């Protein structure tokens, strides 16, 4: 019997700061027990300062992330040549998504940029097209390796100030770019280390009201 | 089902056995497998019968049409609307079909058109479950350029051990030769080639 | 998943959990399960995320436009009607949603109906659904007055929700509260389960069991 | 939920001897459980097993056979051989129909001589020259048909083992991290060389998580008796 | 249905300098149905330290078993079982029933008391032995447990440091798994004082 | 069968079970008592597959009965509990296993202490201030959450008890006729003949 | 669905400094029969891009077909059809591509694995895989089926990573094309002999290979190999 | 099908079919409609040329689309039957999705907007 | 949906429909009327699978609405029970069949007699003098054979109609949470709201 | 597998290919499929690895104790005892084994003991996968009492074939010779059988 699904693993990751965001993935793809590819993008410039990543199905994936570039394309057309926010460009996508509901594509969408106040913003779908503006939500198959940590780094969960022995919350103070990109790449080394469909290299996609910048970084190659 | 096709120096034989079962009962032991769909193009038909018949009626129909607008059709092109009935409709079809035809442009030409309904252009077509017996012996005798008289006894041979072997297979030898000269039937009974 | 709603003296309490998981993985502990279809209806979130979302916002749309066309607020019950008849035309592919349209009009005045993928449509004072459904029912049957006051509804429709997040497995992370008026709902906040079961323990001497 | 771990397993041999090797990732499903397993066995001092498939009973074989041989070379007042090991783990799992999901590369010298064999969980056995086992086997294969040849020496047979290794270690997903090496030569102690190569070293986090100390909240303390 | 996930729960250990954590949450269910906040999974024979998940009648039944083992050890060899020789008995004892297994995932922990040297193991259900020198995780929370022992671990810890390290590791694990978590316990282990801490955490 | 409730209070356990035996279409009993007194301070109820619940529970009476009168000694509730345990843990890999999941309320002499114990046919066992088997505690703890104090009463256990049951009739669906209570405290096993 | 019939093996290929290489063997195999000796599994596309196919040898048929036709229609009131407006590799792999996923998503696909190996109009190389699920990928060296196994491991010693392209020689790259599939011959049950191979280079353009086989054999050790254990003679 | 537009503008910017179609409402017999402070009232003129008819079976002008909303017409008979059921349908049909009859502005709306309709569909009058 | 009873008497048809709404694990509502009047002198009660017991009475309650509009005139019980077969009968062989079945009690003012139908899901009508559907018949039928009698008056009908759900309540497992009754009539139709 | 045994002048020989495969994966190219279980009784082994292994093995235990107590066993013996192990365990075993001996006394003889465990004793036996595809061609070219040279010959030829047509067959033809004279292997390389 046919299948018309696949999976080529990944990992994804989106942190959104203060004024700025980032999407970053791993460029690894694979099948099985085999490397198809060590560098293959798979977080893209979707421009209106957008990016996107689509991870799972790779065929699905492509396919998403092509409709979505397109739909850009005409909403300009359409809407004279209107910039497509955040939060518009996410309900587009729960569209795109749901057209296909009995015949789903096979992927975790994440999208990443600024909102219409300049604020760091990331959007989660689910393969179906519900979806949520969140803070921090890494996708594929290390997500359940990295979730944790960044609860417990980012927002830091189960975390109390010393001396008052878990009266007094660690306050939640915001994050550099920098300091985003730190744990970004020990997310992506440790999940390197503990799951096999990990490795090869590490692409950051940094939004601010500059644009977008990329930046890349290697994984171990076993 | 044990058929085959042969081109040689003066055109191309068609060769088959004419046993067809249901089961292990022998519903027809005089089939003739060995089927006219224009003057000098013919083929060799295994697989399911309803099929076979029904996609070699369909070519008859297309290749007289065919005739009727365009003069008489060469062997690729019926190979080609065997192809196209095949290939589209694999799904709901087994059908496995030796093309065999000559013309004096181009002589005799064999094509061999499997299950999944791709072409082949060969030599020789073996085909039918009979077929598997012989590939061993088939490949060792088989020349090109052969005369009428060897590939009668090359055809007749073959099939021999084809029915030997296989229970599927049996009956007469049936053959059909496409030359020049025109077209000519000829049968081989079991006290002549089980001797062989 | 634990979602409620229950109809009282001063309109609707509409209660739910924040989890969201995928087998044993809590995928998420700040699932927005209300649906604010518009300002003056709400629906709950529960069965398919997506089911839900897209759905209940559609419904929004229409709502909408009846009221552009017919110049008047939608009753509860014709939005309820127009979702349920929507899941019925699509029975049997596969839609998975149970949720509770509620709304507070003149001619209805407070108003919930149960609305499910298999087209049943109910009208109702209580309703409670997901995994964690009959740990909110205790609280609630064992306290429910029309009678309630706007801050013990409030109140009882959070306890509710807590009982399920302690024992359901498949509930917890933070409670999200709204108070559904004739001029509209009003949001009650975002409540972390963590601490407030702590809170809730303490001040009610409730949870002995648990160890603080 | 056994573990059956990933691996790139190799037997090459040489002109004194016979050497085996092996890649040092376990694997549960796509989790990378150990970094820094010892997939080569001993069953005698100088027979020595290469494992694959599921874990425990490649482990649990290999233990059993071992002890049995040792027995018997107690009984017999002689050195261990080669076959004696491959029959009598043939034979065990032969009679478990396969249940026993034992995929190994025997290897080792003894009176008789060098010797290289490779065993099937349903109990079939094959002897060559160069062999592999285990998700990496295509990828070590591939290596040992392209540079393997005749009377190959003792730092050769070594670099193709190793190199056979890598080449799963990179390409196959199952096997990573260090390459372990054992040499047996004729009329010397086997050498067995932990670790002896590690091309894959985590590099320098970016940060310390280090925590101030008090950072987790704590309910309880108590002291616990483990004395009498 | 599947006998490893009924229950829920996790154990994790790891090693430090010149020291050993064993931690484990407290909760058992029926599945979605949360049923004790006080089940410990973690046991101890004289010096050596045994965590236990998976189904828990299982759990039980081990514990029992390895308590009855390990005093009859003693009485025979006149003295307390290391943590090197109880791995042993563990996978032995796991492995006599490879075709009707318990479904569990222990994990064993403690200093031996000669050398001093700190070690830990874990196990499949069949008893396949994984010494891993850094640490070792167990559970319905595995993936998140190697996911956040990966990245705080660092070797070399000094005993009040580990205790930090471990403790974040399991609340975050467990707060990512349904089935776990309603309390956790920390017990840091030296050569001849332990120390046993109850861990303030969410109660869904 | 269907509901077992159990309630451990300051001086007494309480052990509630439905009296309905329904046979598929119809309901044959309404009266029935699906418990066994296994010593004078120790009762058991039980609920499973037909059949296998009463010769489970005789059985483990049998034995207790057995041992009090080898030892002319009445074993604690945990020693007990931890015999009954290990028949459980012993029948689930057996042929065909004990579908009996059970509630050991005792009281224990020695150390004047109440105790439940909540059992189920995999002999998995804990101990608990309340428990349930089945459905039961989906509806009820809940409630017992909120109320339940380790200092009530036999008489405040009784009513906590009573609202459990009430919230049982209303959203179960199935009519399961009331339940037979009774209380196990120091002067041994009675019924509460009125609930 | 339902099933691939008549199907052909791994397809081999990899970069090198000036262009690409693609090998396929010529081998049409009706189960563990090697029914038919002469297929030929790549397929030019002008003189810049070879189509190499392996799989259901049919749906084979039908893709040489649709290429052959993609060729025609280019050329279509086309004054530049063999100069700026001929055929890239890009637009021939994009619009496979987009066949391949359409089919898919139909739940009737080719069944195939494909390789599109050419040089575009800027001198760069150009290398990517697409197959019946419509999945795509590039990489310095590519391979189906047992290729990917068994050949990848070996090319990729030779071009690991992109700055090791501008370093691999035509001659260095199609050594190691030939070595792969002679491994492949030995370890390969569906695989044959023959083979074809070609040269995709911006210099030299396209240079076709037919009718190669493979050589340098080792089967001498094969003598002394004697039983499966114990057995001396 | 028939697609002809029938119904189509002159150079002066008049429908002539639909202006046609308001001759046929002046030749119909008068229909009057007169609200008090709590009723309604329709009255209609039955032309007299037509006796030996039969009053009790001869269809009354004044037609119920639902229990509470009433329809009477000028013009053609035969016309006035189709916009009748194609109301009481929509009336039952509206009833059935909204759980509320028609108010009378609506179904005043409903049957208006059919009228329009087939003053700019393609085969009709 | 479960029980629905009917039962035709002297001169009036009597329906009796349970009030429980059970969504699997709990009782939802305790109060829910399974009943449509299609018109003044007929009322349709039914039980099935969810939604589509409402969406088929409701659509068939608005065709015999829309008929009555257009003619002036009720339907007889007769002719409103045979739309409603073709309707079922239609249905069974659909994409996807209404699974539902009704009970049609009718005042016919023609000949002044009650009339009661029995239609499932498959468009299987008979016209009785008691009927039900699903396991309602399997209690209550022994009883209505025995104490039915054509000559009974509206309260006898209500009597024995008690002695029905009682046998109900008694030997069924479910708890259906009482019935709501109705009377058809030559008045129309009326709620019995002491039950 | 394409095995072989074929009675001739002097004695029998053995022939097979060495190819094993797992599916489409050759996992050993050059396996030995010629197997000893007496000095002059030898067998060719089809099915599976595991269960030809393990008789063989238990035969060579039972004909080592035969011959300590009652002297060398015939061909036919040997064949018994094959027969009795695959025959009783039908159940649990895949095994098609061609037993072939020399006596002095009887000379070479074959014995064929398909799936089912029945016996054949035949002048020559084909078994494997191969060798359907070379029936036709073995029944053709086969002769009784050829010579050593004629009975190579007519191996290479058929295992040739076999080896073309089957993929899972391959690698080097393996052949063992008993005569009087002694036992004899013989191999021959791809180079050498291909281009015939
Ligand atoms: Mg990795
Ligand atoms: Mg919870
Ligand atoms: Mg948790
Ligand atoms: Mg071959």
């Amino acid at each position: 019997q046919f299948n018309p699904y696949g999976d080529n693993g990944g990992t994804i990751l989106g942190i959104a700061g203060e004024d700025f965001a980032v999407l970053a993935g791993d460029t690894r793809n694979i099948t099985d027990y085999s490397i198809n590819s060590r560098y293959e993008p798979k977080v893209f410039d979707c421009g209106d300062n957008i990016v996107m990543s689509a991870n799972g199905f790779a065929a699905d994936g492509d396919a998403l992330v092509k409709r979505f570039k397109n739909s850009v394309k005409w909403y300009h057309f359409d809407h004279n040549d209107k910039k497509l926010s955040i939060n518009s460009a996410a309900r587009n996508i729960q569209h795109l998504l749901y057209g296909k509901r009995f015949f789903p594509y096979y992927v975790h969408t994440i999208i990443a940029g600024l909102d219409e106040d300049g604020k760091g913003a990331v959007y989660s779908f689910d393969p179906v097209g519900s979806y949520e503006r969140e803070q921090c939500r890494a996708g594929g198959a290390a997500a359940s390796l990295i979730m944790p940590f960044l609860d417990n780094q980012v927002n830091f969960k189960n975390q109390y100030e010393p001396g008052t022995n878990g009266k007094v919350k660690k306050p939640l103070k915001y994050l550099s770019v920098e300091e985003v990109i730190k744990l970004v790449r020990d997310s992506f080394t440790s999940a390197t280390e503990r799951h096999i469909q990990v490795g090869d290299g590490l692409e950051i996609l940094i939004v601010t009201k500059d644009g977008v910048r990329k930046e890349f970084y290697e994984l171990k190659r076993d | 089902t044990s058929i085959m096709a042969v081109t040689f120096k003066d055109g191309v034989i068609l060769g088959a056995d004419s046993r067809t079962t249901t089961g292990a009962y022998i519903a027809n032991r005089v089939t003739d497998k060995l089927t006219r769909v224009h003057d000098k193009i013919w083929c060799c038909r295994s697989g399911s019968a309803a099929d076979t018949q029904a996609i070699a009626d369909i070519v008859q129909y297309h290749l007289e049409l065919y005739t009727s607008q365009y003069g008489t059709p060469s062997t690729e092109t019926a190979a080609s609307v065997f192809k196209e009935l095949c290939y589209e409709n694999k799904d709901n079809l087994t059908a496995g079909i030796i093309v065999a035809g000559y013309d004096d442009k181009n002589k005799g030409e064999v094509y061999t058109i499997p299950l999944g309904g791709s072409v082949h252009k060969l030599p020789y077509a073996i085909a039918g479950s009979g077929s598997t017996f012989i590939y061993g012996y088939c490949d060792k005798n088989f020349r090109e350029n052969m005369s009428k008289e060897e590939t009668v006894d090359f055809i007749k041979h073959s099939l021999s051990q084809a029915i030997k072997w296989d229970g599927s297979s049996g009956g007469v030898i049936r053959m059909v030769v496409l030359t020049a000269a025109g077209v000519e039937r000829l049968i081989f009974y079991p006290d002549e080639y089980e001797q062989l | 998943t634990t979602t409620l709603a229950f109809r009282f003296q001063g309109g609707i309490i509409v209660a739910v959990d924040s989890r969201a998981t995928a087998g044993n993985w809590v995928a998420s502990q700040t699932v927005k399960k209300v649906i604010e279809i518009n300002p003056f209806l709400l629906g709950t979130m529960a069965g398919g995320a997506a089911d839900c979302q897209f759905w209940e916002t559609w419904l929004g749309s229409q709502c909408r436009l009846h009221e552009l066309r017919e110049k008047e607020r939608i009753s509860v019950a014709a939005a309820s009607k127009i979702l349920s008849n929507l899941v019925y035309q699509y029975k049997g592919a596969g839609l998975s949603m149970g949720t509770m349209i509620c709304g507070y009009t003149r001619k209805e005045g407070p108003t919930i109906y149960y609305v499910d993928s298999d087209g049943t449509r109910l009208k109702g004072d209580i309703f409670c659904v997901g995994s964690g459904q009959t740990f909110a029912y205790g609280v609630l049957d064992s306290n429910y007055k029309w009678d309630l006051s706007v801050e013990d509804a409030l109140y009882l429709g959070k306890r509710s929700i807590l009982a399920a997040a302690h024992r359901d497995a498949y509930s917890g992370g933070s409670v999200n509260l709204y108070h559904v008026t004739e001029d509209g709902w009003i949001y009650h906040g975002n409540h972390d389960v963590g601490e407030l079961f702590w809170k809730v323990k303490e001040e009610e001497g409730s949870f002995n069991n648990v160890i603080g | 939920k056994a573990t059956s771990t990933g691996a790139t397993i190799v037997g090459v041999k040489f002109n004194n001897g016979v050497v085996i090797a092996a890649d040092t990732r376990s694997t549960q499903g796509p989790i990378v459980a150990d970094k820094n397993c010892a997939k080569l066995h001993r069953i005698s001092p100088k027979i020595w097993c290469a494992g694959a498939g599921t874990a425990a009973d490649t482990e649990a074989v290999t233990q059993l056979i071992g002890s049995n041989i040792e027995l018997h070379s107690l009984y017999t007042s002689r050195e261990p051989r080669v076959v004696s090991a491959l029959q009598m783990l043939k034979q065990h799992l032969f009679k478990y129909q396969g249940h026993i999901g034992a995929y190994l590369i025997v290897a080792g010298v003894d009176p008789t001589g060098s010797h290289l064999f490779s065993i099937h969980a349903h109990g079939s056995t094959d002897v060559g020259y160069y062999l592999s086992l285990g998700s990496g086997s295509l990828a070590a294969m591939a290596v040992l048909e392209s540079h393997w040849k005749q009377d190959l020496t003792k730092e050769e047979a070594i670099k193709l083992a190793s190199d056979a290794i890598q080449a799963g270690i990179w390409n196959d997903l199952g096997s990573g991290s260090n390459v372990d090496v054992c040499v047996m030569e004729i009329g010397k102690d086997a050498e067995y060389l932990r670790n002896y190569l590690t091309p894959n070293v985590r590099e320098e986090k970016q940060k310390s998580y280090k925590f101030p100390r008090g950072t987790t909240a704590v309910l309880k303390e108590s002291i616990v008796n483990i004395c009498d | 249905s599947d006998p490893s996930s009924i229950n829920g729960g996790i154990v994790v250990a790891m090693t430090g300098k010149d020291c050993v954590a064993i931690a484990c949450d407290l909760r058992l269910g029926s599945q979605s149905l949360g049923v004790s906040n006080k089940f410990e999974k973690i046991f101890h024979y004289g010096h050596v330290f045994l965590g236990i998940t998976g189904l828990a009648t299982d759990v039980t039944t081990l514990n029992e078993m390895f308590r009855y083992k390990t005093n009859l050890y003693k009485l025979k060899e006149e003295r307390a079982i290391e943590p090197e020789t109880f791995t042993q008995l563990v996978s032995s004892s796991l492995y006599e029933r490879r075709f009707g297994p318990y479904f569990v995932g222990p994990v064993v922990a403690g200093i031996n008391s000669k050398s001093g040297k700190p070690f830990i193991a874990g196990f499949d259900l069949i008893g396949c032995i994984d010494e891993a020198k850094d640490f070792i995780v167990s559970g319905t929370a595995s993936d998140q447990l190697f996911g956040m022992c990966e990245s705080l671990y660092e070797p070399n810890l000094e005993p009040e440091d580990l205790f930090e390290t471990i403790s974040q590791a399991l609340l975050n694990a467990a707060d990512r798994d349904a089935l776990s978590g309603w309390g956790a316990v920390v017990y840091i282990i030296k050569k001849d004082e332990v120390v046993k801490r109850y861990l303030k955490m969410r109660q869904d | 069968m269907d509901i077992i409730l159990g309630i451990r209070v300051q001086d007494s356990v309480i052990l509630a079970s439905s009296k309905a035996v329904t046979r598929g279409i119809s309901v044959l009993k309404d009266s029935d008592d699906k418990t066994r007194q296994l010593s004078p301070h120790t009762l058991m109820s039980f609920a499973g597959e037909a059949g296998d619940t009463v010769q489970f529970a005789e059985y483990i009476q049998a034995n207790i009965q057995l041992y009090s009168i080898r030892e002319d000694y009445e074993l604690s509730p945990q020693a007990v509990s931890s015999f009954v345990r290990q028949e459980l843990a012993k029948s689930i890999r057996s042929r065909r296993p004990y579908q009996v999941n059970v509630l050991i309320g005792g009281y224990d002499k020695k150390k004047n202490k109440p105790e439940l114990y909540q059992i189920d046919y995999l002999g998995t066992k804990v101990e608990l201030p309340y428990g349930a088997h089945g459905y039961s505690g989906f509806y009820t703890f809940s409630l017992l959450d909120h109320h339940y104090r380790p200092d009530m009463t036999t008489e405040e256990g009784l009513d906590l008890l009573k609202l459990c049951v009430q919230e049982l009739e209303k959203r179960m669906p199935m009519d399961f006729k009331g339940v037979i209570v009774k209380i196990v405290d120091k002067d041994g096993i009675r019924q509460v003949d009125d609930f | 669905t339902q099933q691939p019939i008549v199907t052909g093996t791994s397809v081999i290929s990899m970069k090198y400094d000036n262009g690409v290489i693609i090998a396929a063997d010529n081998l049409g195999s009706y189960g563990s029969l090697l029914r038919f000796n002469g297929v030929e599994r790549l397929i030019p596309v002008g003189d810049n891009t070879v189509v190499g196919i392996s799989g259901d040898i049919s749906d084979m048929q039908h893709i040489e077909r649709l290429l052959k036709d993609l060729v025609t229609e280019n050329a279509y009131d086309n004054p530049l059809a063999d100069a700026e407006e001929a055929l890239e590799p890009s637009y021939i792999f994009e619009y496979l591509a987009t066949v391949m996923y359409q089919r898919r998503s139909k739940m009737n696909p080719l069944w195939n694995a494909i390789i599109v190996a050419g040089v575009q109009s800027n001198g760069d190389q150009f290398l990517r895989y697409v197959n019946l699920l419509g999945v795509t990928y590039s990489s310095p060296t590519l391979a189906t089926g047992f290729g990917a196994h068994m050949a990848n491991p070996l090319l990729r010693k030779v071009v690991d990573r992109e700055s090791d392209i501008p370093k691999t020689t035509v001659q260095v790259a199609e050594e190691a094309i030939v070595n792969a599939m002679r491994v492949l011959y030995y370890r390969d049950a569906r695989s044959s002999r023959n083979f074809s191979l070609a040269i995709i280079d911006k210099n030299t353009g396209l240079t076709f290979k037919k009718n190669l086989q493979v050589e340098n054999m080792k089967w001498d050790f094969a003598k002394d190999i004697k039983g499966y254990g114990t057995q001396k003679i | 099908g028939y697609d002809r537009a029938l119904s189509i503008f002159s150079p002066d910017g008049h429908i002539f079919q639909v202006e046609y179609a308001l001759e046929a409402v002046k030749r119909g017999t008068c229909a009057v409609g007169v609200k008090g402070k709590n009723c309604v009232v329709l009255g209609c003129e039955r032309r007299s040329t037509l006796k030996l008819q039969d009053t009790r079976i001869t269809p009354s002008k004044v037609s119920k689309i639902d229990s509470h909303v009433v329809l009477s017409f000028s013009g053609l008979n035969a016309d006035s039957r189709i916009l009748i059921e194609k109301a009481r349908v929509e009336a039952q049909s509206h009833r059935l999705t909204l759980e509320d009859p028609v108010t009378v502005e609506y179904l005043t709306r409903y049957v208006a907007g059919v009228q329009q309709r087939y003053t700019q569909s393609g085969g009709v009058r």
